[PDB]
């Protein structure tokens, strides 16, 4: 990001924060962190928010299905699950037809 | 300096991406060739995983087919054999000893021999008129004479032996039947047999699921690498510009 | 045994298709009680292996089938099977059909492995080019600049 001017960075941050406001209506904690961090001069605040967000996601991993606490890691196993489950669904479909 | 600055963003994004893609692997890449060799390894791992998965699938298919073979209604199946129960009064021998004790079931099986799955019919001269119909029948079909309700034991040249029996079937012709484990007969522990088969099938399916997951993992990895070469290869392994810029 | 009646004999014999012409039952009684590895319902026949007379069957030849009084109150029906255990010949046509199919598969496999190798060769060609030239690739002819 060093190779872009501040205006672009500000635009991207605000654009992200918009969708964050739309999404965060679910959870009070992330909403509070957002409602505190959105001000400019409190970068650490946003960081905590990010931290919280990150940690919050780790609540939902269902380790049993995907066995590490890292969400971004989790994405790969989720996609692999999708692929294999499509395969298994095709199998079920053929079996049902017969 | 200006040239290197312009070049930089591409190279740094390329790094970030390779860094992630590679730590995903258990390896550090260093060369386009290195990447191709990794491709070869991935292909070998894939063509293995597929073979193991297919083997497990064959095992599961066999297990399911056999569980069916043990399923209904008494004996193996409802087919020509159960059909003879109404084509004539051909009650199934195995049903006729449905509640056989598990301990006699091996002796019963050994004695009844292949006729284990035979059918009791007070008259087999009576099956004669319909016999010409039976082209769609098990290649070799047993028929027995006696009252199925209170069928007297099929008279046999039976000689009981330790865990077996010897029977004069026809002249100059003897069959030796060893006692089978967990016999086929009836509903005594045949449901139990097929239940054990079901339990085994459960582990088979679990293993198959894991193998499929692994196969898809490998698919995804290769696809990522393929994308990562279609993009990004021009700049791969190119020097850091930042150090030169600072210098 | 004749290819043609081999199915007939097979239907006749059923499980008795397998089994051995034992010289004597007197060997069976002191021998087979010992075994456990023998096939569960081992089928035994007594007499001369060198020239064994037609085994005793109350065989009536139904259409493509046979009925034999196996024993008292015991009649067994059977149908004509192909690929008999009798009249095996050399098992030649079976192996030969498998050979035709498998050899077609093997030559196709050779073609496909070769194609893999060819695609690979093109791939190494490209990899070599990019590792060596691509940095230089494209861009102008410098002769005009040099002359200028």
């Amino acid at each position: 990001l060093a190779y872009m001017e501040g205006g672009a960075l500000r635009s991207m941050s605000d654009k992200a924060l918009g969708a964050l406001r739309l999404a965060v209506a679910d959870n009070e904690h992330l909403r509070d962190a957002l409602r505190l961090s959105e001000d400019p001069k409190r970068p650490e605040r946003k960081v905590q928010f990010f931290i919280a967000v990150y940690q919050h996601l780790r609540e939902r991993i269902r380790q049993d299905i995907i066995r590490t606490d890292d969400p971004v890691d989790a994405i790969e196993q989720m996609e692999i699950e999708l692929a294999r489950l499509t395969e298994e669904l095709t199998a079920r479909e053929q079996k049902l037809a017969i | 300096i200006q040239s290197l600055t312009a070049r930089a963003p591409v190279w740094l994004a390329a790094q970030d991406t390779l860094n992630q893609l590679c730590e995903q692997s258990g390896e550090t890449l260093a060369s386009s060739n290195d990447v191709t060799e990794y491709m070869q390894q991935l292909l070998e791992r894939e063509r293995e995983a597929t073979v193991e998965r297919d083997e497990v699938a064959a095992q599961k298919r066999e297990l399911e087919k056999q569980i069916e073979r043990l399923s209904q209604p008494s004996g193996a199946e409802d087919s020509r054999m159960i059909a003879l129960a109404e084509r004539f009064g051909g009650v199934l021998l195995s049903e006729i000893y449905d509640d056989i004790t598990i301990d006699d079931a091996p002796y019963f099986s050994a004695l009844y021999g292949p006729a284990r799955h035979g059918i009791v019919v007070p008259d087999l001269s009576l099956v004669r008129p319909h016999l010409e119909t039976l082209e769609d029948c098990p290649e070799d079909l047993y028929l027995i004479e006696g009252d199925p309700q209170s069928f007297d034991d099929s008279v046999f040249n039976a000689e009981e032996q330790t865990n077996a029996v010897l029977v004069k079937s026809s002249d100059r012709q003897w069959r030796y039947s060893r006692y089978p484990e967990l016999p086929l007969f009836g509903r005594a522990a045949r449901e139990n047999r097929l239940e054990a088969l079901n339990l085994e099938r459960d582990a088979l399916a679990e293993r198959y699921a894991t193998l499929s997951f692994d196969v898809q993992k490998i698919q995804r990895a290769h696809q990522a690498f393929s994308q990562f070469v279609g993009k990004h290869l021009s700049v791969a392994f190119d020097t850091d510009p930042e150090a030169e810029i600072r210098e």
